[PDB]
């Protein structure tokens, strides 16, 4: 995968990540050689898609301070800020279709270095997501991906407690859906819509770095659960968020009625055909093409006759239905063994649509 | 401002020279921290109310590693006193304008104050606090010398005063030398007097000590911040509500006055317990701990704490008649009442294949002396759990036939969970034999439905009847 990452730092200047080339572009108190202990950051981005474009990126000035909700208090119990958090802080954040990252890094206060002028960054805490922008199926179970890596300051047991979030936010107004904070009996807000999350320390290793894992599991998803969900990871005095956007959708069952044709003297004019285009969502973009297949024109050209479509109809899980309908004309004798089909084309389709027909006599 | 800025430059050096008490207060800290910055109002303000008393330095410990590694400094803020240029202790106070001159004015001495005037003793016991007032007319009394070591002893905790003005040492002793106490004023009562004479035919330190903490609270104290740690730690009744005598004296009155009228008659009749009223508001994160609702209601809720640790709740609402709390009293002292626990409602129905678990049936289930139960802590958001859900209930659909093992789950976070079980993660499984309920062990294997087969058949109690299919 890459080996620098084109940065803004904003309060924009141009920065830039070194996962040592010169850069007197750079200023270099923004161009940052980073070690990662826990090892995340660099792990997410050496499976990058070779060829994919290059990531976002933003940088900018991070303050440790205590979690805001009152649920997280139990990680500060103390009345006091930990001396091991001196020093300035720059958090980064990471999105592409790829993956969507976040990171807490502490740069040395000064650039300075024998060979190349440029900045030692540490990673403290990475959280990140391979699942930024998740498609589900309607009624289906969807599982948001979520990891973490925590490097404890080696100034002085196991890992310690944290804290893990879920949201789905919309206009500036978030839902609580889940939030623990496992190693740490406390009264927890409930949980949201079935939802659980894998919230756990991926092993319990003496004195670290440490892995970590927090995946959410929201049961049958609908589209009312459709869009931005924010994930934070908590620890003592920090925290980590990512986003992810929920799309929901739902191919439609295509199907013709009647379903078979019976034999029709020739100049009389079929059965109103009706092309059930059934539970599909999102609503718009459905398209009702209808086609006359092996006739005296190319298996495929487009059908003659009345057509119309019915209104939307909507159902409780909030997907959709729709009906084409089909006036024929009069048949004509080298139409016998034809057949009339109606091609529904949808985003949540191939190319080629989705088809029913139906065989002339 | 009046606050010295000490560095590691002349922290060594200016840090001696100190006011009258050579005492100075000294806050490490960092600018980033957000304690830090809410502080800094307050010091500013504590500083320039203590000039020429105590004076009040801060050190940057991001600029001043040295000095900070020397006093042991690892969070932000650290307030230190010093003396004389010595580490003296840390500032057990809370982080106020008014705390800090307050603690630091009584810590720049002297020990008791003295009283020269009828005007200084008058306003010297219309204090908050309590007084301890000696009354000494000899100036070499060995008497008046016992007192100062109390004084010093006990200052930490208690207002002292002492004189041997004319007037004052006639009216509160007739030999000459006394100890009065006096309550604040604001708390007097028809039900206990006002002020307690030590009586004692020979006075010493020890038996003032003792005739202290025996006699400043009277029948029921204002547990406030300040004396908590003085009230609490005994049997004790805590009635809560909106006890504030600055702006709601009248009510505050109104609730104690009942309170205490009930307390009389019991203690009278010699039961033993402590009894106070405190802030619903300045103790609302305690209120938990009794599962009670902390409702601007203005009634008071009752709630009484073993020195042991046990928590019984007045159920029944507080009756302006003290009938109710003379009820939850009496049954108390005759061990009618049921401890308090966190808990679900009692399921109506409650007929496995998975017994559900909460606190107020875990006895009964759980330490059924007859029976083998494997217990599932689970958490409403743990998706491991979710996930053993479906392989623990068929596990109990196939143990349904033995009458010997009772498979249940409990929700953790929604139930005390009892004292010999530890629920470290989730879910935490742990399997109680027959005969050692007060052993029971910790369940480490596999969560598959196996696993589960596997373990019962060879720790079950009586050979398992596991249903095969
Ligand atoms: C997170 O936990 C789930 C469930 O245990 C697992 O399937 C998934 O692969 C885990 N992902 C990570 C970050 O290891």
């Amino acid at each position: 995968g890459p080996a620098v990452i084109e940065c803004w730092f904003v309060e924009k200047r141009p920065g830039a990540l070194l996962l040592p080339p010169p850069r007197p572009d750079l200023d270099p108190e923004l161009y940052l050689s980073v070690h990662d202990p826990a090892g995340a950051l660099q792990a997410a981005f050496r499976r990058y898609p070779r060829g994919a474009p290059a990531p976002h990126c933003e940088m900018s000035r991070f303050v440790p301070l205590p979690a805001s909700a009152k649920w997280a208090s139990g990680l500060t119990p103390a009345q006091n800020c930990p001396r091991a958090l001196d020093g300035a802080w720059l958090m980064v954040s990471i999105s592409s279709p790829v993956l969507s990252l976040s990171s807490l890094l502490r740069p040395q206060p000064e650039p300075q270095q024998e060979p190349v002028l440029i900045t030692m960054a540490t990673v403290v805490l990475t959280v990140l997501t391979h699942t930024p922008a998740p498609r589900v199926r309607l009624g289906q179970d969807a599982l948001l991906d979520l990891s973490f890596a925590y490097m404890p300051p080696t100034s002085e047991p196991g890992p310690p407690p944290f804290g893990l979030e879920w949201r789905r936010q919309h206009l500036g107004k978030g839902h609580l859906l889940l939030a623990a904070t496992p190693g740490l009996n406390g009264q927890m807000p409930a949980a949201q819509e079935g939802a659980v999350a894998f919230a756990a320390w991926d092993d319990d290793e003496p004195w670290g770095p440490w892995t970590g894992n927090g995946t959410f599991w929201l049961p049958r998803v609908q589209p009312f659960q459709e869009g931005t969900y924010l994930a934070t990871i908590h620890l003592p005095y920090l925290q980590g968020q990512v986003t992810l956007e929920l799309a929901v959708y739902k191919p439609p069952k295509v199907s013709l009625m009647p379903a078979t044709l019976a034999r029709a003297a020739p100049g009389e004019a079929p059965p109103e055909l009706l092309c059930l285009v059934s539970h599909f969502y999102p609503s718009g973009g459905l398209e009702v093409e209808w086609e006359l297949r092996g006739g005296p024109g190319g298996r495929s050209q487009k059908a003659e006759g009345q057509r119309w479509l019915s209104a939307l109809r909507h159902h409780s899980d909030g997907s959709v239905s729709l009906s084409g309908h089909l006036q024929p004309p009069p048949v004509t004798t080298e139409q016998h063994g034809a057949r009339y089909a109606c091609r529904i084309h949808h985003p949540s389709l191939p190319a080629s649509g989705r088809s029913a027909e139906v065989t002339l006599e | 401002s009046d606050v010295l800025e000490l560095t590691d430059d002349n922290f060594e050096s200016r840090i001696s020279d100190t006011g009258s008490a050579g005492l100075m207060l000294v806050e490490f800290f960092a600018p980033w921290c957000g304690h830090a910055k809410r502080l800094a109002p307050e010091y500013e303000a504590a500083a320039t109310r203590l000039k020429g008393i105590v004076p009040l330095a801060k050190v940057d410990c991001t600029a001043n590693t040295n000095t900070c590694n020397k006093y042991g400094v690892s969070g932000y803020p650290t307030l230190k006193i010093f003396r004389d240029g010595e580490e003296a202790g840390a500032y057990d106070g809370p982080r106020t304008a008014d705390g800090i001159v307050s603690h630091l004015k009584k810590q720049a001495g002297p020990a008791s104050v003295p009283l020269r005037t009828e005007e200084e003793f008058k306003k010297f016991i219309s204090d908050k606090d309590a007084s301890i007032v000696g009354f000494f007319d000899d100036s070499f009394s060995e008497a008046h010398s016992e007192f100062l070591k109390a004084a010093s002893n006990l200052r930490d905790n208690y207002r002292f005063a002492h004189t041997n003005v004319e007037s004052l040492v006639n009216e509160y002793d007739d030999n000459g030398e006394g100890i009065i106490l006096f309550r604040p004023s604001h708390l007097t009562n028809k039900f206990e007097d006002k002020t307690v004479a030590y009586t004692e035919q020979k006075m010493t330190s020890g038996k003032i000590k003792k005739f202290i903490q025996e006699n400043i609270f009277g029948i029921c104290p204002h547990m406030t911040e300040d004396n908590k740690d003085l009230i609490q730690g005994k049997d004790l009744l805590i009635a809560y509500y909106d006890v504030d005598y600055e702006k709601n004296a009248k009510g505050s009155n109104y609730w104690r006055n009942r309170v205490m009228m009930v307390a009389k008659k019991f203690l009278d009749a010699g039961h033993k317990l402590n009894f106070a009223v405190a802030s619903r508001k300045t103790f609302s994160h305690e209120l938990s701990d009794f599962g009670l609702e902390s409702t601007a209601g203005e009634i008071p809720v009752v709630a009484i704490r073993t020195a042991k640790g046990e928590k019984f709740v007045m159920q029944e609402e507080f009756s302006r008649d003290g009938k109710a709390l003379e009820r939850f009293l009496q049954d108390y002292f005759d061990g009618n009442l049921k401890r308090y626990l966190k808990s679900e409602p009692i399921p109506e129905s409650n007929d496995g294949p998975v017994k559900v678990v909460v606190a107020e049936n875990f006895d009964e289930i759980v330490n059924n002396e007859n029976k083998d139960v494997l217990i599932e802590f689970y958490a409403p958001w743990c998706g491991h759990c979710k996930n053993l859900e479906p392989k623990y209930k068929e596990l109990g659909e196939k143990l349904s036939k033995d009458p010997n093992i009772v498979i249940a789950k409990m929700d953790a976070t929604a139930n005390d969970v009892p004292s010999p079980y530890e629920v470290r993660g989730f879910p935490t499984i742990y399997f109680s034999p027959a005969n050692k309920k007060l052993n029971p062990k910790k369940y480490e294997g596999g969560r598959e439905l196996s696993d589960f087969i596997s373990y019962l058949q060879r720790e079950a109690t009586n050979p398992p009847v596991i249903q095969e299919e």
